[PDB]
DNA sequence: CGTAAGATCACGCGCGATATCAGAATCCCGGTGCCGAGGCCGCTCAATTGGTCGTAGACAGCTCTAGCACCGCTTAAACGCACGTACGCGCTGTCC
DNA sequence: GCGCGTACGTGCGTTTAAGCGGTGCTAGAGCTGTCTACGACCAATTGAGCGGCCTCGGCACCGGGATTCTGATATCGCGCGTGATCTTACG
């Protein structure tokens, strides 16, 4: 089944929401589409470097230490799920 | 005559930006850096190419940071910089907490 | 690009700047060494609008 | 410290993002996970770096240019 | 000694980075900046030179020092 | 005839753009020297091949477990409108 | 600091697809047995990059001449304000 226009499941106040995590109280109008964008940017980025780490490992499925080791590149290291 | 205030900055801005010798005179540089490193190990030498390459990488991140303290000033719809923009500025980069 | 640049500021011989020029004006070559300072290398030109006389 | 983004529009956000580098991909629900707690914690901080700019304003609404000015001064792209 | 970075220094540093208009306490601020810059990059440098047994800070200690701060410096010896 | 209100022309005053002088910037060109670039010769020091061994990798076959899909159910989450109120934008005074 | 326009919060109403469970099918990952290609090393060979030493020049510098650019001022033009002349209305 195609996919389209799932950027917009990142619906107002869930943005709202993280940017109330964000310490921000007002948020103007059109910061929900650019958060939207930035988010984009950011997956666009961690998903290729993740895809490419797959393609060596010759499978078929995305793995937890792919998403690790993307993040480790983008010198955004996470803990709590291997590596 | 007389310029007009900003005139002058403007086109030193246009002079220095043309340019890639260094900014800060050697001497007076070359002591604060043996100063410095005299409080981490005594009786120590330098060589001049070291203390080139640290003035280099010094001088660089001065007008890097300086370019993001201009950026700041004007999103505060300002044009001097002021040492609030320097601050913002280390923080979001996140060398200063 | 070095020898581009060069060329655009009438030199036979590349200096280092000729070599910033061309890393920085180059975006992809600027995205790649973007943690990299170029010695003697020195800034684009480059003036923000509210900076200019009216 | 529970997620705010919702789980399934996220997952159909990255099935899209990764189809259009490659067709034909699965994922394992932890490879997901981890990538959503990247996403939430690095869009968090962005929020925290905008709420400090739009402060430098004199002002208390965040505004498009003040994270424009934030991933700038971050040296992103 | 640390005054010996001039205040006209930090405002032709300044020019080159664009900047116009400059307050009285930015270069307080700036000799701060650059203090703490020089301490890092020196102490990562002379970690270096202590651990090759040398009493010369050589420069390609200093290269390995912004090497790790991140601040790859190019034209000594990379 | 005589006075009062209105339209138009002539004259005077005020704000903005664009002709000129003038000192500071900038570019170009005649003519010289140089320290760095370029080439040739020697010399070590580096690359390559005859030929061997274990080593890692490729391949094939058996096992199956989470990955994927749908259906029904339940409901927390999402969207549109009244409004008024603090926030955003614009003009202005002061003096740092 | 003052003044005015307004974007969106709370609340209410309305609507809906996101999680739980329940089932069902299953794809390629993971784990044993076969089979084979190759790089380090040793001898021996051969040859190329680095350095020393020559030779040469593109541009800095000096000095001079020529072309450009703000700051100041003044005229042209347009817009607003005032008096004189012609027109109309009232007495």
């Amino acid at each position: 089944k195609v996919l389209r226009d799932n950027i917009q499941g990142i619906t107002k106040p869930a943005i709202r929401r993280l940017a109330r995590r964000g310490g921000v109280k007002r948020i103007s109008g059109l910061i929900y589409e650019e958060t939207r964008g930035v988010l984009k940017v950011f997956l666009e980025n961690v998903i290729r470097d993740a895809v490419t780490y797959t393609e060596h490992a010759k499978r078929k499925t995305v793995t937890a230490m792919d998403v690790v080791y993307a993040l480790k590149r983008q010198g955004r290291t996470l803990y709590g799920f291997g590596g | 005559h007389r310029y007009r205030p900003g005139t002058v900055a403007l086109r030193e801005i246009r002079r220095y930006q043309k340019s890639t010798e260094l900014l800060i005179r050697k001497l007076p540089f070359q002591r604060l850096v043996r100063e410095i490193a005299q409080d981490f190990k005594t009786d120590l030498r330098f060589q001049s190419s070291a203390v080139m390459a640290l003035q280099e990488a010094s001088e660089a991140y001065l007008v890097a940071l300086f370019e993001d303290t201009n950026l700041c000033a004007i999103h505060a719809k300002r044009v001097t910089i002021m040492p609030k923009d320097i601050q913002l500025a280390r923080r979001i980069r996140g060398e200063r907490a | 690009l070095a020898g581009n640049a060069a060329r655009d500021n009438k030199k036979t011989r590349i200096i280092p700047r000729h070599l910033q020029l061309a890393v920085r004006n180059d975006e992809e070559l600027n995205k790649l060494l973007g943690r990299v300072t170029i010695a003697q290398g020195g800034v684009l030109p480059n003036i923000q609008s509210v900076l200019l006389p009216k």
